[PDB]
């Protein structure tokens, strides 16, 4: 079944990075708002 | 020049209209009225003819902004 | 060092305040 | 949070000194004076 | 069960290239469970590989790749996995094989993107064994009836010939062409690579039995090649398909820039009623008049 | 109908517990259906007390009123009992049920099925449930006294958990694997693994505690006593407060032994505290013997409580004790003296001759537990004239560690101030 | 599908990095 | 086939025993190692031969280790003892108890003490069962030597020389004397002031007085001052650069936005 595993590994890594980066960006947004 | 920078940002991001509210929401709440105006115009150019709900949500409060 | 310790305590207090605010918001949204 | 189940399980703030001495300070001093 | 591998590693110190092979066989049998112990003894297997000790050249490299895998030094694990030869067993459901294949793809892609910009001559060569590994991975992509995602990895790898081959040898050639065009227009950034990809797409479109010309004209607009579009239009004129010619021309007017339209008109000028009508459409009389009436 | 009324009240409580299970599920969907990270810990933290309140008939009704998508695998639970994450949570609950029921065959099989499921699904919010499943599967095999096949299983699973850049599963698998090595007394493979794995700097408190215990034990056996003592003390400070009585007992026991080996005397507040007195009393006697230097009483204590030592696992450290018992004597002597003559250490350390004094004190200095010089031209052991350590970089360095620490907590605290929208 | 998801996430990552850097800079200037 | 190969291995082992039960043993053991490769070096589970493999495993590997110790070759001893340890502690259920095991096991412990590998020494002691530490003599003696050496009773360590359960415990007593001399040195140069020639001879149990110059001809603690055995005792500026680094680090973590 093709490189489903390879694409899924990369996809999940990037998903984690985007998730925590969104957390951090909202944090900074709030500090800057203050 | 700050205003022109924000407007140019607007021009850059129009094949991905969903993104412009992200870049411009942080600018719209800035103490510099020129940067605020540039943020508004960038939203306009980006989400032109798209009726983006997030865009209108960001613009709606700015209509009661103390600078003409 | 004393300055740094005071800063740490204040930072933790603010983190607690924010976690409680978010917890209250989540509980109210759920209910 | 989690009880580590994998591990099976006076009112005086004492701090040692519970040694074995020829009385604390009576016979010692008696013998001390005797040899001085 | 074993409780220690130091005994097995102890064989490698022997001077018997008959004992050494059994040592390595069992070591590979039990790496997955005793990687840590062997990590200090990996130094032995490195020189054993570099030498010509019978089977030392392949199977020892395999165990070296496994041990470096478990440890975490992937960059140097790859250098030995590639040399491991046919023993790598590119077809098996072993986390080691999937992960080293992933690293192979990543490294090959990095090298390709890095040597694409560089001149034709001075390009950092590609380990032919690594190339073979990736190529068998692609052939497996196809064999799995998973034609898609092969387009993606091929576009990443910057190798087009496989892009052509995969989009051709597949069901729903129109669907694959539309998906590839969406990817080419939307995501990929490098303009030179996008031009190469669009040239491949145009070649594919031309080679069809019932050619799709609207997409061809759009692609040519991207590529900035008005001479080709002029020749296509003259072809549609001689071989009568007037409705298709008119549609191509209207789309050309609505998309292509003024210089491109002028170039097409000039190349076309270089029965004639149809030619004049297309020139009119491209110039813009009909479109502006119709919009105004609307 | 007293039994009926009691059952009625218990079943009302059971409805409350089912509501709690539903709330945990809902939190899990907040995490995964919401797709946001974490919050599985929120839904999971009540796992221990929930396991305590588990009930057979309650689960009998649960395994017929739950599993909205009835995939028919519910019949692997129903006979013995008589979503992508909630199913794992329910399966873990069921293995807990068999655990406390003492049913360790279907328990192992159902745990295996749970493991197959979690291994198959390559989720990223299921890693925490996978960690808990790992721990309880290990406990099943532990009550079944294999501890061996689990080694390879957990070890491959750790490989997966470290390829996927996971933290909770990585830590828990590392911890259980270390427990297996220690249960089979493989303090060479244990050491190599600890040396060539890096523990997640951001790991649960309860997992830091266990890792620190095992690492300290490994170093203690390996004869790295200073770092062993630091590790056990830090583990204790990391340990839970109102729970884990057994864990605290074991860390304390090993800490007493390790300190006695370093040459110190422990704190007596330990033997004071009520949760430990009965556990640590043998070590109370042992510490008395070592402090006194009374080898006779030491031998009596060994002959009298040796079984408990071989049980907890201390029986080689408590001979290395003998060694560090003479060491403890010399450390006290060199803690209160500045120029004691050798013929005077011989006696006050219970030795034979000034030659033996030379050798033993020299070795003590070599091990660096007394920090003195020595002179045999006239035969005295002058110590180091203490230098006023405030015109020195020692305050610099100490405050440097502490300031670095405080800055790090400010960083980590200002971070993690997540705002929801 | 898969490659589209991969590349969308990639673009999102660089976009968020740019936003991070900008917010850093504006917080500096706002302090001033 | 299996029966025939087992018979061939058995015949080779019987020839070995008839030989000695040196160099002849060398080639015989080489061929036996090859035949063991042919058969089963380390069953490694799964196969479950249950051929009482321990029989031939012990035969070959204990005889190999013994020939090694008679030969005075530490690398070969390491190899054979590693294998033997595997066979001892691993296949416990299948293997029958080998009374001819503690000898090599304690001899291994002695070897570890000889090459000052105290960490590994205690790891293997832990591996061993509890009772054997206090019951058996073969193991007790190396345990006793290590305990004495850690306490510092080097005189007892020396006096133990005559006390040896079996003559096999040889050449590691000698390497142990060498290592003891090295450790005594360690003590001397770490914490003393100065040791004269006579006292150095008295303390360090050197060779004959004429070679007493040994370990000064070898380690040479800058000897020479006044009396050649003056021991040359091997016993304030602001670190401005390092302090600047650390303070700049404080400033960096305090001013960076996070």
């Amino acid at each position: 079944s093709g490189l489903r595993q390879y694409y899924l590994s990369k996809i999940e890594e990037l998903q984690l990075i985007v998730n925590d980066k969104s957390q951090n960006l909202r944090r900074l947004q709030a500090q800057r708002n203050e | 020049v700050r205003r022109a920078a924000v407007e140019s940002l607007g021009f850059i991001l129009f094949r991905t209209p969903e993104q412009c509210p992200s870049v411009v929401s942080l600018l719209s709440e800035s103490y510099n009225p020129h940067v605020r105006y540039g943020a508004a115009m960038a939203l306009g150019i980006c989400c032109a003819g798209t009726g983006n709900k997030e865009a209108i949500n960001l613009l709606e409060p700015m209509t009661n902004d103390p600078v003409n | 060092y004393l300055a740094s310790l005071i800063r740490s305590v204040v930072a933790l207090h603010n983190l607690i305040n924010n976690k409680i605010a978010n917890r209250d918001a989540e509980k109210k949204e759920g209910q | 949070d989690d009880e580590f189940e994998e591990f099976p399980a006076h009112v005086w703030e004492d701090n040692w000194d519970d040694d074995n001495v020829e009385d604390d300070f009576s016979n010692q001093l008696r013998a001390e004076l005797e040899k001085h | 069960m074993i409780t220690s591998a130091a005994g097995i590693i102890s064989l490698l110190d022997e001077d018997e290239p008959q004992l050494k092979e059994f040592a390595l066989h069992k070591l590979n049998a039990v790496v997955n469970d005793f990687w840590a112990e062997i990590s200090e003894s990996v130094d032995k297997i490195e020189v054993l590989y570099e030498d010509e000790g019978f089977r030392s050249r392949q199977f020892a490299a395999l165990v070296a790749s496994k041990v470096f895998y478990h440890l975490g030094a992937f960059e140097e694990s790859l250098n030995y996995a590639l040399g491991a030869g046919d023993l790598f067993n590119v077809n098996d459901n072993s986390e080691y094989v999937e992960t080293i294949i992933a690293k192979c793809i990543d490294h090959y892609t990095k090298q390709c993107v890095e040597n694409a910009d560089l001149p034709e001559g001075e390009k950092k060569p590609i380990d032919q064994r690594l190339e073979g590994i990736v190529n068998k991975m692609f052939q497996r992509c196809l064999d799995d009836h998973k034609y898609k995602q092969a387009i993606g990895i091929a576009l990443e790898t910057r190798r087009l010939d496989v892009f052509e081959k995969t989009i051709l040898e597949s069901n729903d050639v129109p669907g694959m062409l539309a998906y590839s065009l969406k990817l080419c227009m939307s995501l990929m950034q490098n303009k030179q690579f996008r031009n190469k990809v669009l040239r491949v797409l145009v070649k594919i479109y031309m080679n069809l039995e019932k050619p799709d010309f609207i997409n061809v004209c759009q692609c040519l607009i991207f590529l900035d090649d008005p001479q080709a579009v002029s020749d296509i239009l003259e072809k549609l004129v001689k071989e009568d398909n007037l409705l298709m010619a008119y549609q191509i021309c209207f789309d050309l007017y609505e998309s292509a820039s003024q210089q491109f339209l002028s170039s097409v008109i000039q190349n076309l000028r270089t029965p004639k009623d149809q030619t004049l009508k297309m020139i009119k459409i491209l110039s813009g009389e009909m479109a502006i008049e119709l919009h105004l009436q609307f | 109908t007293a039994a009926a009324a009691a059952e009625h009240s218990q079943r009302e409580l059971d409805t409350v517990t089912l509501e709690d299970i539903k709330e945990h599920v809902k939190q899990l969907e907040k995490a995964v259906s919401g797709k946001e990270p974490r919050f599985v810990l929120r839904a999971l933290r009540m796992l221990p007390s929930t396991s305590r309140r588990l009930n057979h008939y309650v689960l009998y009704k649960a395994v017929q009123g739950f599993f909205t998508s009835n995939n028919a695998t519910r019949d692997f639970l129903l006979p013995f009992l008589e979503l992508p994450e909630v199913e794992a949570y329910l399966q873990l609950l069921v293995v807990i049920f068999m655990m406390n029921s003492k049913r360790y065959k279907e328990a192992q099989k159902i745990s295996d099925d749970l493991m197959q499921k979690i291994s198959t699904q390559n989720r990223r919010a299921l890693d925490l449930v996978a960690a808990k499943c790992y721990y309880y599967h290990a406990r099943v095999y532990e009550f079944l006294d294999k501890l061996d096949v689990v080694r390879s299983f957990l070890h491959a699973r750790l490989r997966t958990a470290t390829l996927r850049h996971d933290a909770d599963g990585q830590a828990t698998l590392l911890n259980l694997l270390l427990r297996n090595y220690l249960h089979y007394s493989l303090y060479d493979q244990a050491e190599k693994l600890v040396s060539k794995s890096v523990f997640p700097e951001q790991a649960n408190n309860n997992e830091w505690a266990r890792y620190l215990y095992y690492t300290g034990r490994i170093k203690a056996i390996q004869l790295e006593y200073s770092e062993a003592r630091r590790t056990m003390t830090n583990a204790l400070r990391k340990a839970p407060q109102h729970t884990a009585v057994g864990f605290k007992q074991t860390v304390h026991k090993l800490l007493i032994v390790v300190e006695l080996l370093l040459g110190e005397i422990p704190d007596r507040l330990q033997f004071r505290q009520p949760s430990l007195k009965r556990s640590l009393m043998p070590y109370f006697l042992l510490t008395q013997a070592v402090r006194t230097g009374n080898l006779a009483k030491f031998n009596q204590v060994l002959d009298q409580f040796g079984e408990k030592f071989q049980a907890d696992g201390t029986y080689t450290l408590i001979i290395r004790l003998r060694h560090n018992v003479i060491k403890t004597g010399v450390r006290m002597i060199s803690l209160s003296y500045s120029r004691i003559s050798l013929a005077d250490i011989a006696q006050k350390l219970q030795l034979d001759s000034p030659e033996d004094a030379e050798f033993i004190v020299a070795k003590a200095i070599r091990d660096g537990v007394i920090e003195a010089s020595i002179n045999h031209e006239k035969g005295y052991v002058q110590s180091k004239e203490m230098i006023d350590i405030y015109s020195t970089r020692e305050p610099q360095l100490a405050f440097h560690q502490r300031i670095s620490f405080c800055l790090d907590i400010h960083n980590m605290s200002v971070k993690a101030m997540r705002f929801p929208p | 599908d898969l490659y589209s998801r991969y590349k969308k996430l990639q673009q999102e990552l660089e976009f968020l990095e740019v936003q991070e850097e900008y917010i850093k800079d504006e917080q500096k200037n706002l302090k001033k | 086939t299996s029966g025939a190969v087992l018979q061939a291995a058995t015949g080779m082992y019987e020839q070995l025993k008839g030989e000695w039960n040196l160099s002849k043993c060398g080639e015989e053991l080489g061929r036996l190692k090859l035949v063991l490769l042919e058969l089963n070096f380390l069953p490694t589970t799964g196969t479950k031969l249950t051929k009482q493999q321990l029989i031939l495993a012990r035969d070959i590997l204990e005889i190999g280790a013994q020939w090694s110790i008679l030969r005075k070759d530490i690398p070969s001893f390491e190899r054979y003892m590693a294998q033997l340890k595997c066979y001892y502690f691993d296949y416990k259920e299948q293997l029958p108890e080998s009374a001819y095991m503690h000898q090599l096991l304690g001899l291994n412990l002695l070897f570890l003490l000889s090459q000052n590998r105290v960490a590994e020494f205690h790891t293997e002691l832990e591996r061993l069962p509890a009772k054997d530490i206090q019951t058996n003599v073969y193991i007790k003696h190396p345990v006793s030597l290590e305990q004495y050496l850690m306490e510092g009773s080097y005189n007892k360590v020396f006096l133990a020389k005559g006390n040896i359960p079996a003559e096999s415990y040889t050449f590691f007593i000698d390497i142990l004397l060498d290592t003891i001399r090295d450790e005594i040195a360690g003590c001397i140069e770490k914490a003393y002031e100065k040791i004269l020639f006579t006292e150095a001879t008295r303390i360090l149990f050197f060779n004959t007085p004429k070679k007493m110059t040994d370990y000064a001809k070898k380690r040479g603690w800058v000897l020479g001052p006044n009396n050649y055995y003056s021991f040359a005792s091997q016993q304030t500026t602001i670190p401005s650069t390092e302090l600047a680094k650390q303070v700049i680090e404080y400033a960096r973590q305090l001013e960076m936005i996070v």
